[PDB]
RNA sequence: CGAAAAUUUAACGGAUCUAAAUAAUAUACCGAAACCUUGUCCAUAUGUAACAUUAGUAAUAAUAUUAAUGUUAUUUGAUGGGGUAGCAGAACGUUGAGUGAAUCUUAGAUUUUUUUUUUAUAACUAAAUAUAGAUGAUAACUCAAGUGAGAAUGGU
RNA sequence: GUAUGUCAAAAGGGAAACAGCCCAGAACAAGAGUUAAGGUUCCAAAAUUAUUAUUAAGUGAAAUAAAGAAAGUUUUUAUA
RNA sequence: AUAAGCAGCUCAAGCAAUAAGAAAGCGAGAGCGUACCUUUUGCAUAAUGGGUCACCAAGUUAAUUUUAGAUGCGAGCGAAU
């Protein structure tokens, strides 16, 4: 029990992530050769990692009980990576129980009311539980079609270095060999 | 779940990968660095005294 | 015995330095992570103890600190540390009623378990000087 | 019919691989109970029938591990899944020519 | 040499044949263990049961005793102290730590011959008012 | 074995009866055997009894 | 491509997937009330020791032992464990009756509740409310039944 | 009708949901315990695990629609 | 008062005692679970029966003929004198 004990006040904290849809990911991608080949996150790549992380399933003290999820800013979502014809061939259906008033929309026809965002949020909502917290967890995800977002001050740092930017590893490893110098 | 069994192996989340690589026909001391905030404890270097024996280069220098 | 390991010897005191340490001692091939002081409730009737008995626990699979961690193979050498508990008696569950029943059929099975179990308390965890060995 | 009996026409390879391993360990009980009696000088009509008209999991050709003869499909074969017990049974050989 | 076989699978939905091919191999539960010398009648008694079982040679026969201890764990505890304990068979155990080392059971009809410290020995100890401490140990 | 108290008991509902028959309903009579032909009428009775022999009280010598 | 049906995408469970598809392979992991381990309950055997009761046989003025029954522990580290129709065994509870001209009760019997503990269809501890000396209650053993109800378009 | 099993009278895991199918026979608890069928990106416990080919149709991915057509594509065997 | 529970079970934040000590109860949130009985090869079935609660309400008695166990007597038993 004593693992427990303590200050759990950063572990059930609110962390503002950050990816960007265009940049190649070595981890999500499906071509993995040669470098200048690899793509970025497909669509349903991205949002199965994002539902991960509005779970809080990423943390050693996830509960599904519990909210204990985080916040993912993406960004570049008007350039989601897509393979096949996927943007001119999937459909997307609605229906208020009115007979006859089956709505139909494609993916590309859908990013131009609502832009990329929209198709993501759509992925990452069929992917969380069904249940009081969906909502919750979904509007914690701020997706956005260019690079321009209100939390450029709010994604976690280390350091002075935003996680995912240039030099954000160095910074951390920094903070670390000064934590050593203690009993 | 229906039992309290079928509950804890659905919440369940494995141990650090640091204690996953159990030595193999003897045993050894590995360096896991946690990652969460140290107590008060931990005095560091720069209170200790001069007389004090304890003083000791970082245990990643060790290694 | 088997001598202890040359890497053993020179970072155990650095272990054994450090202001707070953990264990896991294996009763009957069971873990339990336990610190100087805490409680266990076993899960089961120990036979053959009474409130009082002291037991030395000789089965440690891990024992570390903050930084370090000491890990034998199989378990842990019993000359590098001691443990000690000393039994705080017995206790016992609410009666629980299991009723196994089928559709359409009348007959309901009662099945009443009330467990006891064991209650020990680690009163000592330290790690040896092994300057000697 | 109405009453769904929802089985795929084929295996997984999750299905196939476990197909694989046991008709790899039923090799190492007759394996095992023929080396233990050419040690003492012995013979067991049984053993002596498998090994000669059954063969090896090495030896199996793909479609007769992960199929059977069925004289009422249309190309005579049926998939092994589609046979009682088929995971505690016996079945290597079909046939000649189907 | 001898035939461990041990059963891996059931026959819950086999043919009643199979179950007599089992009872006689002694397999009752699942992943039981028998020893059958190696001769042909329980070579082909295995080859009707080879889906369900796991052969192996073995040269010895493992006695029942010997069987249990194999999968069974390791205390992780011995007792180096014990209280007094009233053994309802053999009388008072007076405590022992054998740590030092001695379990001795008086037993009587008269609580002097139990050991323990009776109502006369605690009027004795309040009548010795001469003893006192050395004066270094105060 | 008092029946008709429960299911435990193991003579609850039908008290050992069975399910909606003659025998659970009404009574069966205890010459009947279906219908078919007893055995005393397809062979018939064989003899008399002799109702005027003497009833003699044996008594032997040992 | 052939391939068209009437509430709605409509037999990938869904999201989604360029494999997270398909075919031929390899390994690790997950995975049931299955199995294992540590304990518990119940049933049925095998010996031994001890405790109690009942009834016998001995001993005792200067306690031992035999048999039955109940119970706990222990030996073989004993064996066994779904269940309808149905069969069988062992118990509890309810009503009245005998021992009973008995036992207990203002130092609180009895109080349809609440609470507490015990392997527990039951009883028990305590608390609160009221106040009975017997037309009150009651253990234990035994006797006899108008003896146990979520089910009958049941009856009041 | 016959042969075998299950259900009936059998809970539990898998087959999305499921009397009869694949596993497995529930006396009660504990365990990142060991396994069967079955599975391991997310819903949802476990591989976004390795190797070699094929498909570009979301074909397909846990209920194979047919004959048949065709400079779709790949391999192999011939052949210029 | 953003939610689709045969209202129970598994996990469980939080609230709850003016005070030393002492947490019954209610429970957000996560998961599992389609009443009961009857009758049927098979019923959550949209098959039968019940508005709820309390009470009444169903293998009993007699004679006769048997079996088992226990026990009395015993080539006699029982009854009655
Ligand atoms: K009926
Ligand atoms: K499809
Ligand atoms: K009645
Ligand atoms: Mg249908
Ligand atoms: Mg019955
Ligand atoms: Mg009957
Ligand atoms: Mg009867
Ligand atoms: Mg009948
Ligand atoms: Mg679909
Ligand atoms: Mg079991
Ligand atoms: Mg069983
Ligand atoms: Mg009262
Ligand atoms: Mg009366
Ligand atoms: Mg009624
Ligand atoms: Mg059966
Ligand atoms: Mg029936
Ligand atoms: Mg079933
Ligand atoms: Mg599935
Ligand atoms: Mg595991
Ligand atoms: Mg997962
Ligand atoms: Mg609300
Ligand atoms: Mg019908
Ligand atoms: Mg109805
Ligand atoms: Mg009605
Ligand atoms: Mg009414
Ligand atoms: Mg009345
Ligand atoms: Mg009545």
């Amino acid at each position: 029990m004593s693992q427990t004990v303590g200050a759990t006040r950063l572990a059930y904290s609110r962390v503002w992530h950050h990816i960007s849809a265009v940049t190649p990911h070595p981890t999500l991608s499906t071509i993995k050769a040669p470098s200048e080949a690899i793509t970025p996150p497909s669509l349903g790549r991205l949002a199965s990692r994002i539902a991960t992380i509005l779970m809080g399933k990423h943390k050693p003290i996830w509960d599904p009980s519990t909210d204990c999820g985080d916040y993912v800013v993406v960004t570049n979502c008007a350039g989601l990576y897509t393979t096949g014809h996927k943007k001119w061939r999937k459909t997307y259906y609605r229906h208020n129980t009115r007979p006859g008033s089956l709505q139909a929309i494609t993916m590309d026809a859908l990013m131009e009311k609502h832009g990329g965002a929209e198709v993501l949020r759509k992925a990452v909502s069929g992917m969380l539980p069904k249940n009081r917290l969906r909502d919750k967890r979904l509007a914690r995800l701020k997706a956005f079609e260019g690079d321009a977002h209100p939390y450029k001050e709010n994604l976690v740092r280390f350091g002075g270095k935003v996680v995912g930017a240039p030099g954000w590893e160095e910074a951390v490893k920094a903070i670390r060999e000064a934590d050593m110098e203690r009993l | 779940q229906s039992t309290a069994n079928r509950t804890k192996r659905m919440l369940n989340i494995p141990p650090h990968e640091s204690f996953l690589n159990v030595p193999v026909e003897g045993d050894r001391i590995i360096f896991n660095p946690p990652s969460s905030e140290a107590s008060v404890y931990h005095t560091p270097f720069k209170f200790l005294p001069r007389s004090d024996p304890r003083r000791r280069a970082n245990i990643y220098k060790l290694f | 015995q088997p001598p202890i390991s040359q890497q053993v010897k020179e970072l155990l005191p650095v272990l054994a330095a450090q202001p707070g340490h953990y264990t896991t001692i294996h009763i009957h091939g069971k873990p339990y992570l336990v610190t100087e002081g805490d409680t266990v409730k076993l899960p089961f009737k120990m036979p053959g103890v009474a409130p009082g008995d002291v037991l030395r626990l000789n089965r440690a699979s891990v024992i570390g600190s903050r930084d370090l961690t000491l890990q034998g193979a199989p378990y842990v050498d019993e000359r590098l540390f001691e443990c000690r508990a000393i039994v705080m008696g017995t206790e016992s569950e609410p009666m629980r009623v299991m009723i196994k029943k089928k559709r359409r059929c009348r007959k309901k099975k009662h099945v009443f378990s009330k467990h006891k179990y064991t209650v020990l308390r680690i009163n000592q965890l330290k790690i040896n000087d092994v300057s000697s060995l | 019919g109405g009453l769904l009996w929802k089985i795929p026409w084929r295996m997984s390879k999750f299905q196939k691989l476990r197909q694989r391993r046991r008709l790899r360990a039923v090799d190492n009980v007759v394996a095992t109970i023929e080396n233990a009696l050419a040690k003492k000088g012995e013979t067991v009509k049984a053993v002596e029938r498998w090994r000669a008209e059954m063969p090896t999991e090495a030896e199996m050709l793909p479609k007769d591990k992960y199929t059977i003869f069925d004289r009422k499909e249309k190309r005579y074969r049926k998939g092994i899944h589609k046979l009682p017990k088929w995971t505690r049974v016996s079945q290597r050989v079909n046939p000649p020519g189907y | 040499s001898f035939f461990r076989i041990t059963l891996h699978r059931s026959a819950i939905g086999l043919p009643k044949r199979t179950h007599g091919v089992l009872a006689a191999l002694g397999l009752r539960r699942r992943n039981q263990t028998v020893f059958h010398p190696v001769e042909p009648q329980f070579a082909g008694m295995l080859m009707k049961v080879k889906e369900l079982v796991r052969v192996e040679e073995v040269p010895h026969r493992l006695t029942k005793r010997e069987l249990k201890d194999e999968r069974k764990p390791d205390a992780g505890f011995v007792v180096e102290k014990q209280v007094r304990r009233f053994i309802p068979g053999v009388g008072v155990q007076d405590e022992v730590d054998f740590s030092k080392v001695g379990a001795v059971v008086r037993d009587g009809k008269r609580a002097g011959d139990l050991g323990v410290r009776t109502r006369s020995d605690w009027e004795v100890i309040g009548k010795m008012k001469s003893v006192l401490p050395k004066v270094k140990a105060l | 074995i008092r029946k008709g108290r429960g299911p435990s008991s193991g003579y609850g509902k039908t008290a050992g009866r069975g399910t909606k028959g003659q025998k659970a309903h009404g009574h069966v009579k205890p010459w009947f055997q279906g219908g078919q032909t007893p055995l005393i009428v397809s062979h018939g009775r064989k003899g008399f009894v002799n109702q005027f022999a003497a009833d003699m009280s044996e008594l032997n010598l040992e």
